[PDB]
RNA sequence: UGCCUGGCGGCCGUAGCGCGGUGGUCCCACCUGACCCCAUGCCGAACUCAGAAGUGAAACGCCGUAGCGCCGAUGGUAGUGUGGGGUCUCCCCAUGCGAGAGUAGGGAACUGCCAGGCAU
RNA sequence: GCUCAACGGAUAAAAGGUACUCCGGGGAUAACAGGCUGAUACCGCCCAAGAGUUCAUAUCGACGGCGGUGUUUGGCACCU
RNA sequence: UCCUCCUAAAGAGUAACGGAGGAGCACGAAGGUUGGCUAAUCCUGGUCGGACAUCAGGAGGUUAGUGCAAUGGCAUAAGCC
RNA sequence: CCGACUUACCAACCCGAUGCAAACUGCGAAUACCGGAGAAUGUUAUCACGGGAGACACACGGCGGGUGCUAACGUCCGUCGUGAAGAGGGAAACAACCCAGACCGCCAGCUAAGGUCCCAAAGUCAUGGUUAAGUGGGAAACGAUGUGGGAAGGCCCAGAC
């Protein structure tokens, strides 16, 4: 539908990322979650990307 | 117009009363909780009742609502 | 011509007609017309029999119809192949088992009731009999 | 009813503890007279108990039904439990908030030695 | 100890699979074949299952 | 004052009761009080001619079973679905 | 069979026969009686008077001189 | 040991509801006060705390009452596995299983652990 | 990154006509005729409201019911 | 193509151009947890206000709700804050 | 404004009674299925893994159904049987129905279904009854002092029909 797949990139130096979806029409603010980074093995902030 | 149906889901009781199961064995596949988890029985996200221990399947109607529970007798 | 208002579904399976009836007693009147045989009563047959009764007895007396067709019968149009979906609902039948009281009558002598029930049974596809209300 | 509201408020944790097979320290609060029991995993028989309706406890409290009385009951029940050998219990609010007298009882039980 | 003689009096051709399995469990092969079996409730239940085609003498 | 002769049923159930009603009797039961229920057979012609009176269902009846006279009352009657026949009668004692 | 709120043909006053049609169709048109020949005797009908009268007075290609539609 | 009460269970309507009566030493409940612990998308209603003067009004418990709910035979009936039969999309016979409903009736729960009070 | 939705997706990429037709087959399957059936068709009977100046049944017969035949159109696809 | 019910003969499965309906998503909260709460619909009373708004009480009992079909669930709520 | 009248009409809820349901269920079988134990029986009949297939047009009959018209030697499922791929006997003849599974031979015997007057093997068998219709040896609603049996009932040697 109108939900676009976005990429949450780790704020650590790792190129690690999760992928999710987002309704950019209703929520135009970036996702700023705190997910587990398996490269550094810590919970760091993942920020939305493309 | 008609003509559509769904693939059958193969629900229902897999292991019946008195049957010896291993831990993790699926006992009943259901939509809601027709059967409720008793002792040593877990309920999955799709409400699948599974054995959390090795033992025998046991059905009861305990409770104030007379609902049916499945437990694993650790035998 | 009796017919249900706003049923759940338009069409139903053929089903069977095994078993004995349930409403086998004269519950509302003094006399009744009970089905000895098994079959289908269409709404047209029920209405014909009711008119025969209501004319044989004059405006006097009360008449109960104990049966409702409540079952749609479909037919395919003529010159249509087999298949292409179930046919269209043409009429409604009541399923009748042996013993079903079909009509009851009250407020008339038994002789008038008998001749009215005969006039009406002549309109029905089912073998009938005359019954009276029994104490217990 | 406040009683029925509280019992349905407690039912979930009670059934969870019964499922876990835990020995439970059940508290019961009343405007006067807080109560505590330690009940076996089978839930049908009491292992230990302590309350301000007991004279040996109430004799040392100027009011039974306050935080100090609750702390006294908590210390007493945890002492009796540790003497019977019951160390690892689970707390059962019985539908009361874990805020005042109930929290005082639970804290007193913790400092006395009951692990929960 | 107590035995019972069972003869097959009818054919097994168009019989139910369970009936043919019962005749096998009794040991009956032919029509007119007579076996001698132990007189236990299980044997009696087999004889009951296929009574329409076996004859019993005790 | 209705009197009905009856024998006790030796065999009971579906096939036995059907054999009875074919042999022109019909089963009946007597119950009530502390005495156990008593299964009896009635002559269908006799009882069908008797029950045609509306007082059969109000008066206290008597049933002669094994010589014993049991005062009863017609409690329930199972009639044939469409035939003018009786299938079963319940008699409450006294 | 209905003509008006007061005029309906009893459906037995209407003779309907089956015949073979003209034109294309092959063996099926040769052998099959798909064409309908409807005959309706106006005088022998239970049609209203003045309806019988107008039908018998009309000069229509579908009404024969014997008073048959 | 008895009675009463509180808590936690078993059991899940023979156990619930209604109707009537009844209990306040203790317990319980309402209750009193609230700036505080804490609380109200407003409110000390609730939740919470500090208490206990008053009342058992309500609630709750107990005791009666069947007006209901509920339980419920026996017998019969329905259905039905197997074999057989007929007049055969419905039945019957032999045998085995045998309801549901209803009827007679039952029925105002029973019980375990702990604690407290009173009487002993 | 695929209404690859004909959704196990044959290509990245594809509509028609043939009575000018052709081949391999099929009675696996239509058109004729036969068969089974009898919805339809046609014929008969039952009930009898009524019409018939009265009068159901001289004649006709509503609302309904039960059959027969195997002329129609069909259904099926058993033969070819 | 997928989902729900029935057909489907009380395990599973089960066909038809059989009978009925939906999906091709939504949601960073509509997820997690903790704490708390319990509906529909009526009646009575009440400014505008009304069949129907909000308030109070009673009855009622989940006849509601479950982001979207249907089914099975759901009060310990899976429903509501 | 207001309002007794005309509510003799319809009529919700509720109460009492009567039914109906594939897509209703406060009930609920028989069977079937799953599991465990125990005999007896069965040439392991079971499973696994390997070599080789063929087959994936099914038919009819019974039972449970959908569809069709409670049509079809119809169609579509479930399940069993048979045919397919099974000869023999019976049903006149008649894959699929009934009985019954052909290793070969015999101018031996007993039986199954079905039969026993003649064709044509075997009862012109025995006992009791029914039917006159050649019913048996096709059919419905409905009609009828056909005839047999049964249970009552009305009126009747103060005389019934
Ligand atoms: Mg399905
Ligand atoms: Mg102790
Ligand atoms: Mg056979
Ligand atoms: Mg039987
Ligand atoms: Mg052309
Ligand atoms: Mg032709
Ligand atoms: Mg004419
Ligand atoms: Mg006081
Ligand atoms: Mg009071
Ligand atoms: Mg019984
Ligand atoms: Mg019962
Ligand atoms: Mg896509
Ligand atoms: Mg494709
Ligand atoms: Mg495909
Ligand atoms: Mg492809
Ligand atoms: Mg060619
Ligand atoms: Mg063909
Ligand atoms: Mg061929
Ligand atoms: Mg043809
Ligand atoms: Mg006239
Ligand atoms: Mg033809
Ligand atoms: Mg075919
Ligand atoms: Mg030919
Ligand atoms: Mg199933
Ligand atoms: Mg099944
Ligand atoms: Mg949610
Ligand atoms: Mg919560
Ligand atoms: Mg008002
Ligand atoms: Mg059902
Ligand atoms: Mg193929
Ligand atoms: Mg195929
Ligand atoms: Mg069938
Ligand atoms: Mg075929
Ligand atoms: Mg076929
Ligand atoms: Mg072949
Ligand atoms: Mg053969
Ligand atoms: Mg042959
Ligand atoms: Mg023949
Ligand atoms: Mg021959
Ligand atoms: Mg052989
Ligand atoms: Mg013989
Ligand atoms: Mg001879
Ligand atoms: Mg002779
Ligand atoms: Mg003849
Ligand atoms: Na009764």
């Amino acid at each position: 539908g109108i939900r676009e797949k976005i990429k949450l990139v780790s704020s650590a130096g790792t190129g690690h990322f999760y992928t999710t979806t987002k309704n950019k029409r209703t929520k135009p603010e970036k996702l700023e979650l705190k997910k587990f980074d398996p490269v550094v093995r810590q919970h760091v902030i993942y920020k939305e990307a493309k | 117009r008609n003509g559509r149906d769904s693939e059958a889901k193969r629900l229902g009781v897999k292991r019946f009363g008195g049957e010896s199961v291993l831990a993790g064995s699926i006992i009943v596949r259901q939509r809601g909780t027709k059967f409720h988890a008793g002792a040593n029985v877990g309920c999955g996200r799709d409400h699948t009742l599974f054995a959390k221990a090795d033992g025998k399947v046991k059905f009861e109607v305990k409770g104030p609502k007379n609902r049916k529970f499945i437990s694993i007798e650790a035998e | 011509m009796l017919q249900p208002k706003r049923t759940k579904f338009r069409k139903m399976h053929k089903g069977r007609n095994r078993g004995l009836a349930q409403g086998t007693d004269v519950s509302f009147g003094s006399f009744g017309l009970k089905a000895v045989g098994r079959g289908r009563l269409t709404a047209r047959q029920i209405e014909a029999a009711r008119r025969a009764m209501t004319r044989a007895v004059k405006r006097q007396g009360k008449i109960w119809i104990r049966v409702f067709p409540d079952k749609p019968i479909t037919e395919k149009p003529l010159a249509v192949r087999m298949g292409k979906g179930k046919g269209n609902v043409e009429y409604w039948v009541a399923l009748i088992q042996p013993g079903k009281v079909l009509y009851e009558m009250d407020g008339v002598p038994e002789e008038l009731a008998r001749e009215a029930f005969k006039l009406a049974a002549a309109k029905l596809p089912i073998k009938t009999t005359f019954v009276t209300k029994t104490v217990m | 009813d406040k009683k029925s509201a509280r019992i349905r408020r407690a039912t979930r944790a009670r059934r969870k503890l019964q499922e876990l097979g835990a020995t439970r320290l059940v508290v019961h609060r009343t405007p006067r007279h807080i109560y505590a029991q330690v009940i076996a995993p089978n839930g049908s028989e009491v292992l230990v108990a302590a309350s301000t309706v007991e004279k040996a406890i109430a004799e040392q409290l100027k009011y039974t039904g306050n935080k100090d009385a609750a702390a006294a009951v908590g210390k007493a029940v945890a002492e009796r439990a540790l003497e019977k050998g019951i160390k690892d219990v689970s707390f059962d609010r019985s539908g009361f908030q874990y805020h005042g007298r109930v929290q005082a009882l639970a804290d007193a039980a913790r400092e006395a030695g009951l692990q929960f | 100890a107590k035995t019972i003689k069972i003869t097959q009096t009818r054919s097994a051709i168009g019989r139910l699979p369970k009936h043919k399995a019962t005749l096998l469990g009794l040991g009956l092969r032919r029509i007119g074949h007579t076996v001698e079996r132990e007189d236990t409730p299980a044997i009696r239940g087999m004889i009951n299952a296929v009574s329409f085609m076996v004859k019993v003498e005790e | 004052m209705f009197t009905i002769n009856a024998e006790v049923r030796k065999e009971q159930g579906k096939g036995a009761s059907r054999r009875l009603r074919a042999a022109n009797k019909f089963p009946a039961i007597i119950y009530g009080g502390k005495e156990a229920p008593l299964a009896i057979e009635l002559d269908h012609d006799k009882v069908m001619n008797m029950q045609a009176k509306a007082e059969f269902y109000s008066e206290v009846l008597t049933i002669v079973v094994d010589g014993k006279e049991i005062k009863v009352k017609a409690q329930d009657v199972q009639r044939h679905p469409y035939k003018p026949k009786l299938q079963h009668i319940d008699f409450v004692r006294a | 069979i209905v003509i008006s709120r007061h005029v309906a043909i009893p459906d037995g006053e209407l003779e309907i026969t089956a015949i073979r049609a003209q034109g294309a169709g092959g063996q099926h048109v040769n052998k099959t009686s798909t064409a309908i020949h409807l005959r309706f005797d106006i005088r022998a009908s239970s049609l209203p008077e003045y309806y019988k009268e107008r039908l018998l007075a009309a000069s229509h290609h579908l009404i024969s001189s014997d008073g048959v539609i």
